[PDB]
């Protein structure tokens, strides 16, 4: 099944979200060039955890938790949530 | 002036009327609704303005501490009738 | 914190039971005595649902004190204190409770 | 000045001396004292400290503060213990008045003085009932100025001052019976607070 | 007694007599009190308060008095503290929605800069 | 009054109601303002 | 760089450059002002803060005198005591008693300082000045005889509110305070003049007589219906809304209001919606019951399923209610979730929140040295954040440009042309501005959301987003000072925003819907013309002008006074207005209207609870339960290459926006269009 709205939150000082923030800072602009009609919406919030709420469709709401996960970690989430 | 509504309510002088339609008049069947006849917006046309030649006028209601508290009005704008504000007793210059 | 007359859980519970078994004893001869109306099945089943009200509590402070407030309700029904008016203001049947359910608290008001 | 009430010094020497000297009588068991202005003297205990100070007050040569004029809470919520339960003794010799506080919580009781001051019998039914301060060793403490199942103490400041529980007579049951209050007017609460310092001397600090 | 340690919240939730609807569907503030601002005072910012939630407050039929269910509506309770403030909604069990004191900066008020040479804060009034 | 009258002023009564309970003259109470909340009627039209 | 201040004994460390006010401050103790406002200039007038100074014979004002050097100012002594004794003496001479008669009975702030700091009884048995009241409008209402001359009000109109038309005239006591001709003084900020005056003698007009304020109750809220998003007190009297008075926040809005959200509390009782309507079969609207009104709602939307059931939103509308809107639409999984008014799509319209906040913050308007503003008037477009940059424009050196429909400001504003193609002219750089801002430190442009319903205003982003990158080219800048920022005028369009609503009305005019129901809509922009002929419109909202009499079934709900709501501001701080007066008869909240149509169909919404709908508030964007913070954010470079790959055309118009003067200014968003204070505005100001 697609994907309606990829939902990235993120923390912007704590330390276990700083490879997600990363993927946000080097490799956000071609995933949007790759899927520009679906939007993916980053929200930031300070000491919270780093979220991957993902909304496919007739309300199914699909959450991923990555605390303490990497560039290649967040990347592969981004790849097997936009997969399916 | 006491006026009527079509259902024949009196208008009391705030302006409260019932609407025709309304479930609060039945405390009124069989009974009176109590609206004075001297109303107090129609009992003050009446009053005559006072030609003085003071700049300021001061006023109290009549018997010193009887009324209301001897406060100030100017009179220098001749077009507008300078009321005294407890009141309502107009006054005008001489002049 | 200093604490009121059980000390613990268990000696709370104890005197619990014991003001349990007062009341168990105290019901038959309200109703007899009383001239009143309810089953005395049903004031027993109002007595377990109050003490299933507030049954959800740990502090033993808090339930030595309910056993002080159940022991005044006590001796003012064995002492013929509380009348047959003040007994059934318990059971509340003036009173529709109000509706648990988010439709007809949405239809009946503001109630949030 | 015939406007302000004249002070006299010689009261408040005098009740600066016998506040010290109860301060030095029960140094394990007196916590604060304060010669206010207006010339009483307050002494605050602890909640173990009622007791013997109230015996030291009732049976001592000195004291002889033999009636008990009021035991009151006040109910102050921004402190740990809310309730200041007040004791107001009373010289029948010595012409003078001591104001013990000493302070509570609904979960920490005090020791009652009905085994030393019988006047105290009713006023902790009365405080008991009003503010929902357990007392020990009492006869039989009972809630007497509030209905026969009226849950809650009044006097708190937590509880409102329209109440819970108001009664209409009602016909299906032929008794009066109790119903959640609604009221036909609100109590029209004013904000009578003066933005402005009343008085420079009483001020908090920030 | 003897003293005892129990690791616990304290609630006094079932001994203040308040109905069930009266915990648990209502919202307590913790507020510092804002000063009205036709005056310029201190003394109501300066304590801590208390309200509940705004039920509803309707017209009565007789004559439209504010006729209302919700006895806890017209109390405010004072304090002094955040910290005992929210001790307070703890030990009541009501849900609390908490504010911090907006204290005021104090700013650059000088009289010589109200005339300058170069700038643009010049009165033009006196 | 016959030997030290009042003052007679323009908006008096000329007469005496006395008092009037459970008589069709009576005193009932009402509320004396306006409507607060002002409604918004319907359009007389249809939207085609 | 610390001063060693005595107060009574004190040893509080003050800087230089303060005063004895706002030593004692520190301390706590408040020496009795009137002339002083605190975000006024200092201007000794009336005398009331006099103070000795340890020994030195001559008391001296509060107001003017820096601590030099290890001064005591003994703040409750003889000398000073008998000076506040012998000033209120001086101000209660001449003073007219009408404390009776006054809107400010319990609000004055001079019964209060001649309660606790004057004397007892009056030695005046002579006879009072007497001054001819004035015609300044129909929102202030100038009683000028018991003036106190404390010339507060002539300084907000001189330096803040920027008239400059309330000055003194004469002299001594025939000293007289206000316009000397007939002039309207009827400006934005006009009702912030009644609230610095300390005196009841110039108040509100439409607040003249109804309520007093220790009668009234006080709450607190934020503003709707300008998108700055100030605080107000919400001032009740037995389930009337009275006041609405502004509320000291420094960041948003410090004291001040606008005279549209202050003035647009006599909206709230008039034109409002109050029962369900349904549409009957001879084709009118009648008032119908909940049970049947949402059940047809129900009946309609079982059917209509998949893509075809639409909704727009804006103006008047929570973040919680677009959250179970948003919710209730994708359980029907249907997006073409629209807005009023037109933010673009094309580049990171939903994403990334740098594109549609303030990314400067307001209080960093201070901090600031260019401020450049494309598009919009900001005097008529939320003006509390043109009285920021009045008040950064004044007390530094700060320079303005402004780009686009030339309209007098409260300052003067260095106009750069009338085109949105010279900002590919400071793109590229061939104008003297890109030198002058070569000259600088800290820029900031701003970009208004009434440039953004232009055709062109995708290309408006793409080329400010260049612009303002050559910008950071130009300007060595920190990274924690974003530079690009976008100002709005529906405080429901940044909630929208955040929350992932599309906005525009691009889904709308691209896929036409069969079941579209809208949220609270009044703009004049979708009518029943791009839309089938049946289409089944609900009107979910207050105030109906537009939206309510082209509708099918009207569902009432409450207002900005009237619920438990987030609201955000252009700075993406949500805050919560808390409920004063409920809804009246059978008008619910937003929610709770969209949890019982969802309750009443086949769908099932998880809440129950106002927290729970905070709970799914937590879940779907974190920064709308978070209060009173503007959360720091970022990725301002990343929506710059991504824009930059956008490949879009301005055309040669002047960019202008729907508020040109201030005829227009005051009837906005359907509660000012529906009150008849701002109806009088209009009247007064188009005569
Ligand atoms: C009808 C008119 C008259 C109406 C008169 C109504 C009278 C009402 C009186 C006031 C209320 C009353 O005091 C409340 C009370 O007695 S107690 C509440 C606290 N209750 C607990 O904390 C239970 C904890 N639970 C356990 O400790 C263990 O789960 C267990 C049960 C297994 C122990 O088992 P063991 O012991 O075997
Ligand atoms: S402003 Fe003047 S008239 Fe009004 S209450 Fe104050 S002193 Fe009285
Ligand atoms: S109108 Fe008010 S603010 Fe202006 S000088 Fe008079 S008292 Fe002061
Ligand atoms: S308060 Fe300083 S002169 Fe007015
Ligand atoms: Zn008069």
């Amino acid at each position: 099944l697609g994907l309606r709205e990829i939902r990235v939150h993120l923390c912007q000082r704590s330390p276990g979200s700083q490879g997600v923030r990363d993927f946000i800072v080097q490799r956000y602009v071609e995933l949007k060039k790759a899927h520009p009609n679906l939007p993916i919406l980053i929200r930031e919030c300070s000491e919270v955890q780093p979220k991957l709420w993902a909304r496919y469709a007739f309300g199914q709401e699909k959450t991923v938790s990555l605390n303490n996960l990497s560039a290649d970690e967040v990347t592969r989430a981004m790849q097997n949530v936009l997969s399916g | 002036g006491v006026q009527v509504s079509p259902s024949g309510e009196k208008i009391t002088h705030t302006g409260q009327v019932y609407d025709e339609k309304d479930y609060r008049r039945v405390r009124f069947v069989d009974r009176q609704k109590e609206v004075n006849e001297n109303f107090a917006i129609d009992l003050i046309a009446q009053q005559p303005v006072n030609e003085v030649e003071h700049r300021i006028i001061a006023c109290d209601g009549g018997g010193g501490a009887l009324g209301h508290p001897k406060v100030y009005i100017n009179l220098d704008k001749e077009t507008k009738t300078g009321t005294c504000g407890y009141c309502g007793l107009q006054f005008k210059q001489h002049h | 914190v200093k604490p009121i007359f059980s000390r613990d859980l268990n000696e709370a519970k104890r005197r619990v039971r014991e003001l349990y078994r007062a009341w168990y004893r105290e019901v038959p001869n309200t109703v007899h005595l009383m001239q009143l109306d309810i089953t005395v099945k049903q004031g027993r089943d109002k007595v377990r649902e109050m003490f299933m009200k507030n049954a959800h509590v740990t502090d033993p402070r808090v339930v030595d004190l309910l056993v002080i407030k159940g022991k005044m309700e006590l001796q003012e029904t064995i002492k013929v204190w509380k009348q047959r008016t003040h007994v059934m203001r318990f059971f509340h049947e003036t009173e529709t409770p109000r509706p648990k359910d988010f439709l007809s608290k949405f239809y009946m008001g503001h109630d949030p | 000045r015939p406007t302000v009430r004249p002070r006299s010094d010689v009261t408040h020497k005098q009740l600066s001396a016998f506040g010290e000297y109860v301060a030095e009588i029960l140094p394990k068991y007196v916590q604060q004292v304060q010669v206010s202005c207006l010339d009483e003297l307050e002494i605050c205990i602890h909640p173990d400290g009622v007791i013997p100070t109230l015996t030291f007050l009732r049976d001592h040569t000195n004291a002889q503060f033999k009636s008990l004029a009021d035991l009151t809470a006040v109910d102050v919520p921004t402190r740990q213990n809310r309730f200041e339960i007040v004791y107001n003794l009373l010289s029948l010799r010595f012409n003078s008045r001591i104001r013990v506080k000493t302070y509570a919580d609904e979960l920490t009781p005090i020791d009652s003085i009905v085994s030393v001051h019988i006047a105290a019998n009713w006023y902790e039914r009365e405080v008991w009932d009003m503010f929902g301060v357990f007392f020990f060793n009492h006869p039989d403490l009972r809630r007497i100025l509030t209905d026969y199942g009226f849950e809650g103490h009044p006097f708190r400041k937590d509880f409102p001052l329209t109440g819970y529980v108001e009664l209409r007579y009602d016909d299906e049951v032929k008794r009066v019976v109790a119903e959640p209050v609604e009221l036909a007017q609100e109590f029209r609460k004013f904000d009578l607070n003066s933005p402005w310092e009343a008085f420079p001397a009483y001020r908090q600090p920030p | 007694t003897q003293l005892i340690t129990v690791d616990e919240k304290l609630d006094i939730t079932t001994l203040t007599g308040v109905p069930e609807e009266h915990i648990k569907t209502r919202k307590v503030r913790i507020f510092v009190p804002a000063r009205n601002n036709m005056q310029s005072g201190v003394n109501n910012t300066k304590k801590w308060k208390m309200e509940f939630d705004t039920r509803e407050r309707w017209e009565n039929p007789l004559m439209g008095w504010a006729s209302t269910a919700d006895p806890l509506s017209n109390m405010v309770l004072t304090f002094s503290a955040k910290e005992d403030a929210i001790a307070f909604a703890e030990k009541n069990g009501w849900s609390y929605d908490v504010e911090e004191k907006k204290v005021p900066k104090p700013k650059s008020k000088s009289y010589g800069a109200n005339f300058s040479w170069n700038k643009r804060t010049r009165v033009s009034t006196k | 009054p016959t030997t030290n009258p009042p003052t007679a002023r323009k908006f008096i009564w000329t007469n005496h109601k006395f008092n009037v309970s459970a008589t069709p003259e009576q005193y009932v109470p009402y509320s004396t303002t306006r409507k607060k909340i002002h409604e918004w009627v319907p359009p007389s039209t249809p939207y085609k | 760089n610390l001063i060693e201040v005595f107060v009574d004994g004190q040893s509080v460390m003050v800087e230089p450059g303060t005063t004895v006010l706002q030593a004692c401050e520190k301390v706590g103790m408040q020496i009795p002002r009137f002339c002083y406002h605190e975000r006024l200039s200092v201007a000794g007038n009336c005398r009331m803060c006099l103070v000795e100074i340890e020994k030195a014979p001559k008391v001296v004002a509060a107001c003017a005198m820096p601590v030099m050097k290890g001064w005591n100012i003994l703040t409750n002594s003889e000398k000073s005591k008998k000076a506040r004794e012998g000033v209120m003496e001086f101000l209660l001479a001449n003073h007219p008693l009408d404390c009776p008669i006054c809107d400010q009975g319990g609000e004055c702030d001079l019964q209060d300082q001649s309660m606790m700091f004057g004397s007892d009884r009056s030695r005046f048995l002579e006879g009072k000045r007497a001054v001819e009241d004035k015609n300044i409008g129909p929102l202030v209402k100038t009683i000028m005889t018991r003036c106190i001359q404390c010339t507060r009000c002539i300084r907000f109109a001189s330096e803040i509110a920027g008239v400059d038309d309330l000055g003194t005239t004469g002299r001594g006591n025939d000293m007289q305070v206000g316009t000397y001709i007939e002039k309207m003084f009827m400006s934005e900020l006009s009702g912030n003049v009644i609230d610095i005056c300390p005196v009841g003698a110039l108040t509100s007009k439409p607040y003249a007589f109804t309520a007093r304020p220790w009668e009234t109750r006080k709450t607190e809220s934020i503003d709707v219906m300008d998108a700055v998003g100030s605080n107000i007190v919400v001032s009740t009297r037995t389930g009337e809304v009275m006041r609405i008075l502004p509320r000291m926040h420094e960041d948003i809005n410090e004291e001040w209001i606008s005279d549209k959200t202050r003035f647009a509390y006599d909206g709230l009782k008039r034109q409002r919606l109050t029962e369900p309507m349904v549409r009957n079969e001879k084709g009118l609207l009648t008032y119908t019951s909940w049970e049947d009104a949402l059940s047809r709602v129900a009946g309609m939307l079982q059917n209509f399923e998949g893509n075809a059931v639409a909704a727009i939103a804006g103006g008047l509308v929570d973040a919680e209610a677009l959250v179970a809107l948003k919710d209730l639409l994708n359980k029907v999984d249907s997006d073409n979730l629209c807005t009023e008014e037109i933010f673009p799509t094309e580049g990171a319209g939903t994403d990334l929140r740098s594109n549609y906040l303030l990314n400067t913050t307001i209080a960093g308007v201070e901090e600031a040295d260019v401020v450049l503003l494309v598009g919009t008037n900001p005097r008529f477009e939320a003006p509390l954040f043109n009285a920021r940059i009045r008040k950064s424009w004044l007390h530094n050196d700060l320079k303005v440009a402004l780009i686009g429909s030339p309209v007098d400001l409260t300052y003067r504003y260095d106009h750069l042309g009338d085109s949105p193609k010279i900002l590919q002219d400071i793109a590229s750089g061939r104008h003297s501005f890109c030198e002058v801002l070569k000259d600088a430190k800290k820029p900031m442009v701003v970009l208004g959301s009434s440039a953004l319903q232009r055709d062109d205003g995708a290309a408006i982003l793409v080329a400010v987003s260049n612009m303002v990158q050559k910008i950071r080219v130009t300007t060595g800048v920190a990274a924690e000072w974003k530079v690009m920022n976008i100002l709005h005028r529906i405080a429901s369009q940044v909630a929208a925003l955040d929350l992932g609503y599309k906005p525009g009305v691009e889904a709308i005019r691209k896929n036409p819907p069969k079941m579209l129901f809208l949220l609270g809509a009044d703009g004049g922009c979708i009518t029943r013309q791009d839309l089938p002929k049946d289409c089944f419109i609900v009107y979910q909202g207050h105030h109906g002008d537009v939206g309510a009499p082209m509708a099918d079934v009207i569902l009432p709900g409450a207002a900005y006074t009237e619920k438990s709501a987030t609201y955000v501001n252009t700075e993406g701080r949500a805050q919560q207005t808390k409920v004063a007066v409920t809804p009246p008869g059978l008008a619910r909240e937003d929610w709770k209207i969209i949890r019982a149509l969802s309750e009443i169909a086949g769908i099932t919404l998880p809440y129950d609870t106002l927290d729970q709908v905070r709970n799914r508030l937590e879940e779907v964007s974190p920064n709308l339960v978070r209060y009173d913070d503007i959360e720091e954010t970022n990725y301002f470079q990343q929506a710059s290459e991504l824009a930059k790959l956008v490949n879009q055309e301005v055309l040669a118009d002047p960019l202008v926006p729907p508020q040109l003067t201030i005829k227009d200014f005051y009837m906005t968003d359907s509660i000012s269009r529906a009150s008849q204070t701002m109806a009088k505005c209009v009247k007064a100001v188009t005569e």
